């Protein structure tokens, strides 16, 4: 489904995203905002390495989830890419946490550097009371 | 972060039963139970994915122990039925935040204090 700004903020906080590995809820919101406009069904193909980004955090099926047709698939989240397109974002969140587990952090998503880094991300959570 | 508090350990006769509890102070994604004999290593026993309720068991305990979760109490349990002397060990519950293979100890970042389970012949 398509979350409302503050609704997602409350949900992410509920799922332990606030401060996870130093990443503030504000930063996670800004990420979801530009990656999928808060849409759990958002999917994007990559006519390069032939992979696909799934869910609110646009997690790629090449190294994180298994869609069943991507070269060099590792599926570190040990999840089916379809599980990252449900109204309940528990699985997508856990796989997102897996992604930032690595040294690159949230900078793994180029959109963060371009749309969130050194920006007033507080606004994404402002007025939500989180 | 997240604290895990265990309880329910005990000393029983062979064939006995116990119910271990692992209460969390915050959100947990995957929860699991591990056992350890004195001076030996940690061994995976069981796990459950809180999102879909999928459970996983070690061959040695399948059919005898049941892992469950009461979301309203944010607590995970290990119901140990038909205990055997070989089950004697200190049991630890653990939780993960990241997604991964429930059988991989590497993804568990939070651990309970442990509780002793002793089964006599």
């Amino acid at each position: 489904k398509v979350f409302e700004r503050c609704e997602l903020a409350r949900t992410l906080k509920r799922l332990g995203m606030d401060g996870y590995r130093g990443i503030s809820l504000a930063n996670w919101m800004c990420l979801a905002k530009w990656e999928s406009g808060y849409n759990t069904r958002a999917t994007n193909y990559n006519a390069g390495d032939r992979s696909t980004d799934y869910g609110i955090f646009q997690i790629n099926s090449r190294y994180w989830c298994n869609d069943g047709k991507t070269p060099g698939a590792v599926n570190a989240c040990h999840l089916s890419c379809s599980a990252l397109l449900q109204d309940n974002i528990a699985d997508a969140v856990a796989c997102a946490k897996r992604v930032v587990r690595d040294p690159q952090g949230i900078r793994a998503w180029v959109a963060w550097r371009n749309r969130c880094q050194n920006r007033d991300v507080r606004q994404y959570v402002q007025g939500c009371g989180v | 972060q997240v604290q895990l508090v265990e309880s329910g350990g005990g000393s029983v006769q062979a064939g006995g039963s116990l119910r271990l509890s692992c209460s969390a102070s915050g959100y947990t994604y995957i929860s699991g139970w591990f056992r350890q004999a004195p001076g030996k290593g940690l061994e995976w026993v069981a796990a459950i994915r809180s999102s879909d309720g999928t459970t996983y068991y070690a061959d040695s305990v399948k059919g005898r122990f049941t892992i469950s979760q009461d979301n309203a109490k944010n607590t995970v349990y290990l119901q140990m039925n038909s205990l055997k002397p070989e089950d004697t060990a200190m049991y630890y519950c653990a939780a993960t935040e990241v997604a991964g293979w429930p059988l991989d100890i590497g993804i568990y970042d939070y651990w309970g204090q442990g509780t002793q389970v002793t089964v006599s012949s």
